[PDB]
DNA sequence: TCGATTCAGAAT
DNA sequence: TCGATTCAGAAT
């Protein structure tokens, strides 16, 4: 699990970088394409493709119905200590008044193809998503999947640039995690994904919001 | 229901209500470098016991002879779409899957994900059994030739594993 | 699980009778204590001592923080057709703002003795039960027990010459189901008994009886 | 946790905590009607390995001979009380239990239940063995002499094994 | 096997 | 083993 905490005015979350098969992974792009990196025997380059390299982390909202993990510990805290005001809230709120179109109404569909594969025939299982780069250099994603009805996944990726220490050049430590001081642009962002994801989702937000107000 | 082999039924398409029970098995092709594993198995215990002919063995063979195109050619893309959601643009991810059914009720399905750990992708086969229906001889030689359309790697496989029976 | 009906202005419940190792299990009391029966080899008396014969039923109330189970599905049952009425459930509801004092109140104890079993200490754990006797023949209990804090199960004993068919003279069948017709007095009491053993099963009570109202 | 061993921890009486972790094992003497399981297996591996001598057997069979009163005597008694509980009567319940704990830390108690299926009473012994705790020798004597206070049948049990040996 | 309950285990 | 998840399994 990922540590969040505050210190000198700034909310910071320790994210762990030898956990591959978690919901935090450290990724580099390829022409496009994310590939899963071994930071314990692939060491880091030291040069400009360094942005190439990011952290790509599934963040959650909620856990067993209440609102005390990542991302509402993110925003309670900040709430807490004059980070996140009452105009930053109430924004919020009013933009989940006004938004009414969601990421799960664009739905998941199998399409008939005029292609076929020697005997086999061929579909295109079309599935959503959405992605906003932020001008600090992350981005945020929300991912349609089926209910294991929708669910919605929320992905936010770090440029390794953005968190210390410095891993230019050198491979990653045994179990090391690495802190990252989380702005504030970012978490109304990850709020507004939560919002737009789905109506459950915005219901949370919604909820959880308004208790601290 | 976590192995590669579960059972499911359809709901809303993802008594006579035993025919939407189905079991799925993520089936295999090698293991351990040798071709004696679940298909490999199938194949090669049933062309010793004369259930496959030498006939049998060319038709796939040719087969593989003549295919050029396979199931990872077509890749996963992340197609642009010029919609906004609030601040957010919109994608489309176009996975593609090639299925058939077979006379008896079964189906077999080849998906494609991306290449774990590497560069690329990584296609794996399925059959889906009805719990209504043993192996018919027709479910063994497409299932061969859905890892020949799979990828080159897989045909490759596939055709080295015919030629030493 | 017990079925639960109605038919012909009454709450009825089906009883199980060749479950012993249920929640629901037949005994008869051998000098004041109760004794299990097995139904299906040893055959009933055709006397008059098959009243010392009887259903002990450990009754729930809710389930999965659902009111949809056993007294809940009763109670609800004979407030839709008109057996448990207005009042009935106003003096219920006044009843539980009344009470005040709970049998886990009552509290379990270890208590240090005089006595020894040839070198070993001897203790006497002392456990609290509520009984009551209904004028219809049935008996009400509650217990205490430690939770797996304190838990309160609530106990309620039907003697079987209330309960059709009459099993005297015979054995139980395959698989038997035994109909039951609920008393009104016993599920007023039935709550009753759930009002006073604990203030968390109180504010069940209490707040599934608010909102049939 | 869910077997006659099981694993728990003194939290409100039911570093340096560890302590209050121990193991609860819920020891028999016999099965399948021979004396060769758990403690009887103990007893006499011990007898035979000279760590129990012929003099031990002795101060166990003379132990034996001198006990009258036993756990179950005792019974479980329900207690009327002369209070109400908004018309609802209130009683006591009393079960008795034997406890010893032994210089090294493990503790034996002997619990009374009703006698499930019969009337009457069934008695149990507990060893609870702490994790910062092989079995002692003393241990080994005190756990006979728990079935011997249990009940008459566990004592004629007892003296009829220790009689074979 | 049912019955009761909740943990630990199998799965890849 | 960790990691993820939820079912089926062991327990008596």
């Amino acid at each position: 699990e990922a540590s969040v905490s505050f210190e000198n005015g700034k909310i910071v979350v320790r994210l762990p970088i030898t956990r591959p098969t978690s919901k935090i992974r450290v990724k580099k792009i390829e022409n496009g394409v994310g590939i899963p990196v071994s930071t314990r025997k692939k060491s880091f380059p030291s040069d400009e493709n360094l942005r190439d390299y990011y952290i790509e982390w599934q963040i959650s909202f909620a856990r067993d119905g209440k609102y005390d993990y990542e991302l509402s510990r993110m925003v309670r805290l900040a709430h807490e200590h004059g980070i996140l005001t009452y105009n930053d809230i109430y924004e919020l709120l009013k933009f989940a008044d006004d938004v009414k179109s969601y990421l799960e109404d664009k739905g998941i569909r199998r399409e008939s193809t005029n292609e076929e594969l020697y005997g086999f025939n061929i579909y295109e299982d079309v599935y959503p998503v959405a992605k906003k780069e932020l001008p600090s250099g992350e981005f945020i994603g929300i991912v349609l999947k089926h209910a294991q009805g929708y669910q919605s996944m929320v992905y936010v990726c770090i440029p390794l640039t953005n968190v210390e220490p410095s891993l230019a050049g050198r491979v990653a430590r045994r179990n090391e995690v690495v802190k990252y001081e989380v702005p504030v642009d970012l978490m109304k962002e990850l709020l507004k994904a939560f919002i737009i994801a789905s109506e459950t989702h915005k219901n949370d937000i919604v909820k959880f919001l308004r208790s601290i107000i | 229901p976590t192995s590669k082999i579960r059972v499911k039924k359809i709901e809303n398409g993802v008594d006579e209500n035993l025919r939407d029970y189905y079991i799925e098995w993520q089936i295999s092709f090698a293991r351990d470098g040798k071709y004696d594993y679940e298909l490999s198995r199938m194949v090669r215990l049933a062309h010793e016991h004369g259930i496959l002919t030498y006939n049998d063995i060319y038709e796939l063979l040719k087969f593989a002879d003549d295919v050029k195109s396979y199931l990872e050619d077509k890749g996963i893309r992340r197609e642009s779409t010029n919609e906004e959601l609030y601040g957010f643009n919109i994608y489309e991810d176009v996975y593609p899957v090639a299925k058939k059914e077979l006379p008896s009720g079964e189906f077999i399905g080849i998906v494609l994900k991306h290449a774990q750990r590497a560069v690329g992708y990584q296609s794996m086969v399925y059959v889906c059994i009805p719990l209504t229906n043993e192996v018919p001889v027709d479910l063994m030689k497409e299932l061969l030739k859905a890892f020949i359309i799979a990828s080159e790697t897989h045909k490759n496989d596939i055709v080295k594993f015919l030629r030493s029976i």
